């Protein structure tokens, strides 16, 4: 019932040092070892490396001498150091557990959110939001123009979860991102709920909230 | 490195179906494999562990067999639910290694007929110099479709922005469209119409600045 | 129907420390067993690295076969792994003619004799290292061997040295 949450930055410039931290709960840290991988946008993921609580760092061979993982029991987190990042490194990064006891057992069983880790060369850019008003009617919300991808849209703090659709971002010429939330209601049911969307830009810390209403 | 090498690619089967994937092994890894499935957009989640046991909190239709260089994973029958990917991983050997990765799509809705929805833009984006109007067709199960944007009389090529999500809990698609243009060509023109094709007759809708 | 024994032990592991420290070189073991009167030898083993060889070229498929004459003939053990009789003892535990085999290796207590040409304080099971207020000689190649009523069951290479002078070893099959 363990929980690991990573919080590293979601931009980083080519040819720098990629660090992230994962930060773990419920357990302790102690008789498990503790791992990163690696998923490309679309490939399959990849294991990157993993470490004991004392030291015995395992590593990846592909990509061993720009790694390395530290451990912080006292913090109860561990971090990943990545130096010299290429293009092709831009992926998600989970921090995740490996554990088991039995002849066969060594999964990566409780594994963590997961981050986008992006390169290229620019800062940050947030978004703009635009309401969209109306069997049944529908409402939504346009996301437009806001750099790296990595963006969550919710609807009223999280109440109107079923009936809801958000569409993967597209790109904009302009070297920028937009997506679109859609939800349908019951058509009675248009002039009853303030229908709000919430949208929140963790690379540019941002988050709007914008009433939807014809 | 051990190359694991997961089969098929992509396969479709109905709701209720057997489906099988195998994973080999470029050496033997005596019962030290996992396999993981993965909803899009979420973290992956352990399913089988030791090649043969189920992970606590997993239904029982998700059996793992084999040993050796030769592994299974099967699903006795599809849900609605299942529509995820499933990677097979190896631990016997550092580096541990993943599988290419198999998409399981669900062929047992059958063809939908696709809700129009017409959104026009915006003022405040009017006023960021920017006009984009949005065409929405959600709740449709076949492949995809094909929507023309009408500048009152003319299909217009160019300044479409297509999206499609991932199947839903019901086995469903929702195809997005932005059509994007600067204000002054927003409001040179009437009546902005957009056209879908699919599964019946031709449908269409229309907006006009009131 | 079941026959033999089974042992896995991840043979991969890397460890870098600074000099003085006192971490402990600890390893995972995994095993299922059967045929209850068996006798286990958990044995470590060093050899010292050089530089010079930035690939430690780990013939591993050589203590499994007892007398691969090709094996003990690489003019010396220099900076390449061969048969485990080319390395040093460091470590050396012995379950002898054990009987309680189902359970914890707790209840069939044997004995762990460690040469004193090394510090090295031994621990639980004879199955980890200890290495206390260590000096820079130590770094090196340490290895983990499992025998197995007589034979090797399972083995796991983990590399020991300090940030200056740390080397990759890549491990190969045959030869």
């Amino acid at each position: 019932q363990v929980q690991l949450q990573e919080s590293g930055p979601g931009l980083v410039k080519p040819s720098e040092t990629l660090s992230l931290t994962c930060i773990v709960s419920g357990g302790s840290i102690s008789r498990y070892y503790w791992s990163w991988i690696r998923q490309p946008p679309g490939r399959g993921l990849e294991w990157i490396g993993n470490i004991y609580y004392t030291g015995t760092t395992n590593y990846n061979p592909s990509l061993q001498s720009r790694v390395t993982i530290s451990l912080d029991t006292s913090k109860n987190q561990f971090s990943l150091r990545l130096t010299s990042v290429t293009a092709a490194d831009t992926a998600v990064y989970y921090c995740a557990r490996i554990g088991g006891v039995s002849f066969g057992e060594r999964p990566i069983d409780y594994w963590g959110q997961g981050t986008l880790v992006t390169v290229s060369s620019a800062s940050t850019k947030g978004p703009s939001v635009f309401p969209l008003a109306p069997g049944t009617a529908a409402l939504g919300c346009l996301v437009k123009d806001y750099f790296p991808e990595p963006v969550t849209v919710s609807w009223n703090s999280g109440a109107l979860t079923s009936g809801v659709h958000t569409f993967p971002a597209v790109l904009q010429s302009s070297g920028l991102y937009s997506l679109s939330s859609v939800v349908t209601v019951p058509s009675s049911s248009l002039g009853t709920q303030t229908y709000i969307c919430n949208v929140n830009h963790k690379p540019s810390n941002t988050k709007v909230d914008k009433r939807v209403e014809p | 490195d051990i190359q694991m090498t997961q089969s098929p690619s992509s396969l479709s089967a109905s709701v209720g179906d057997r489906v099988t994937i195998t994973c080999r092994a470029s050496q033997t890894i005596s019962t030290y494999l996992n396999w993981y499935q993965q909803k899009p957009g979420k973290a992956p989640k352990l399913l089988i562990y030791a090649a043969s046991t189920l992970q606590s909190g997993v239904p029982s239709r998700f059996s793992g067999s084999g040993s050796g260089t030769d592994f299974t994973l099967t699903i006795t029958s599809l849900q609605p639910e299942d529509f995820a990917a499933y990677y097979c991983q190896q631990s016997y050997s550092i580096p541990l290694t993943f599988g290419g990765g198999t998409k399981v799509e669900i062929k047992g809705q059958p063809k939908a007929a696709p809700s129009v929805t017409l959104f026009p833009p915006s003022s405040e984006e009017l006023q960021a110099n920017k006009a984009t109007l949005v065409c929405l067709i959600s709740d449709f199960y076949p492949g995809a479709v094909t929507v023309a944007w009408k500048a009152d009389s003319s299909p217009v090529k160019a300044g479409v922005e297509t999206t499609t999500p991932s199947k839903q809990s019901n086995n469903k698609y929702a195809a997005s469209s932005y059509l994007s243009l600067t204000p002054e060509q927003w409001k040179s023109h009437r009546s902005y119409s957009c056209q879908v094709t699919h599964e019946g007759s031709t449908v269409e809708k229309t907006v006009a600045p009131t | 129907q079941p026959r033999g024994a089974e042992f896995h032990m991840w043979n991969y592991h890397s460890h870098v420390f600074s000099v003085g420290d006192t971490f402990s070189l600890a390893m995972h073991l995994q095993y299922k067993i059967h045929e209850a009167p068996f006798d286990l030898l958990l044995e470590w083993l060093y050899v010292p690295i050089d530089p010079t060889c930035q690939p430690m070229r780990l013939y591993s498929t050589c203590l499994y076969h007892p007398n691969a004459p090709q094996c003990l003939s690489h003019m010396n053990s220099g900076c390449t792994f061969t048969s485990p009789h080319l390395a040093q003892r460091v470590a050396s535990t012995v379950y002898q003619n054990c009987e309680h085999a189902d359970n914890y290796t707790a209840y069939c207590l044997g004995i762990s004799h460690m040469e004193p040409s090394f510090g090295l304080i031994l621990h639980d099971g004879g199955t980890t290292l200890k290495f206390v207020d260590t000096p820079e000689s130590l770094s090196g190649l340490y290895v983990f061997v499992v025998y197995f009523n007589g034979h090797v069951e399972a083995v796991a290479y983990t590399v020991v040295s300090t940030v200056d002078h740390f080397v990759n070893a890549i491990e190969e099959r045959g030869f």
